[PDB]
């Protein structure tokens, strides 16, 4: 009978104006709201579309182009996944964070663009 | 932006196909919707025994539509006395960003898709979950599922409220199987699960020694 409902707004993490000098280590976040009519449990997993230019160990990341990467996080986790629980009906928030560059930044700046998939596995 | 109408899907094997309603809840932007099936190990499969159509479609803002799940002849290779597990996936594709320096996040939803052969079709007023058996053992309970259906257990406590509020790691029992979980000892165990429709019933157990069954 249908379940939790995430907000419909487009999810775009905007870093805005960025200078080739001061572009790395920038940070920007987006907040996705989720309303459930019954107590619930949802597992969120990040999946990469754009391939990372650099290596980041265990941290999840995507490619923003022109020699630039981004470490994406959910609810403050860089690991790549997190679970949210509703002990009762209501709205809970999931925050997505984005930190730039990493490793050997021998960039070639010029308008960054990238993307990742936020998967919700329902029990 | 693109939502689904349920949390799990049951495919009655007596039918040839069924549909699921999807909706683009975003009112300003059009989205593409990708649908596909994965096997029990979450590996995408494109040649059956179960398929989704269309693989991709466009939804204007606020538009409503659906995805059709169908079977191929190979569906007969599956066991007929129990459920087989698949997963349904729906991933959105937002329009390219109009601004510069942007990380787009696309939502995807995966739900359990239960293939239920006609041979084990149930009567809409039947509850196979009350056949479950809880055997008290060191550290918890050995839960038995003698039915031909998958059972998703979400709660287990000493009381009704504990079963539905208490912290518990959800486990899904495959048909005709058993699994052991850690937990305190309860004089009158209460277990909660999620049924075919998303309902979350609670079962009260009575114990005969270390053997507990539904009252």
């Amino acid at each position: 009978i249908g379940g939790c409902r995430p907000s419909a707004q487009s999810l775009e993490i905007k870093h805005g104006d960025l200078s080739i000098n001061s572009a790395n280590n920038h940070y920007a976040a987006q907040t996705l709201s989720v309303s459930c009519d019954v107590p619930a449990n949802i597992r969120f997993m990040l999946l990469r579309n754009t391939t990372p230019t650099y290596s980041h160990g265990k941290k999840f990341s995507v490619g923003l182009g022109h020699g630039w990467d981004s470490i994406v996080s959910v609810n403050g986790v860089d690991t790549g996944e997190t679970t949210m629980r509703w002990y009762k009906a209501g709205t809970q928030n999931l925050t997505i964070g984005s930190r730039l560059y990493g490793e050997s930044s021998k960039i070639q700046p010029g308008v960054l663009s990238g993307s990742a998939t936020l998967l919700m596995i329902l029990p | 932006a693109v939502s689904l109408d349920r949390t799990r899907a049951v495919f009655d094997g007596s039918e040839k196909s069924m549909t699921l309603d999807i909706s683009n809840d975003n009112k300003q932007l059009p989205y593409l919707a990708q649908a596909w099936i994965e096997n029990e190990n979450q590996e995408k499969i494109i040649t059956g025994p179960v398929i989704a159509t269309p693989p991709v479609q466009r939804l204007e803002p606020g538009a409503k539509s659906m995805v059709r799940l169908s079977t191929t002849p190979d569906i007969s290779k599956l066991p007929q006395d129990r459920e087989s597990l698949f997963y349904f996936n729906l991933r959105e594709i937002p329009p390219r960003s109009e601004k510069a320096n942007v990380l787009q996040i696309a939502l995807q939803t995966k739900i359990k898709l239960f293939y239920r052969p006609a041979a084990i079709k149930t009567r809409p007023n039947e509850v196979w979950q009350d056949q479950l058996i809880l055997n008290k053992v060191s550290g918890g309970y050995r839960i038995e599922n003698p039915t031909p259906y998958y059972v998703t257990v979400i709660g287990l406590g000493g009381s009704e409220k504990q079963a539905e509020e208490g912290e518990f790691e959800t486990v899904m029992l495959s048909p005709r199987s058993e699994q052991t979980v850690k937990s305190a000892n309860y004089n009158t165990p209460y277990l909660s699960y999620i049924n075919d429709y998303g309902g979350r019933p609670v079962l009260s157990f009575i114990c005969n020694g270390s053997r507990c069954s539904v009252k």
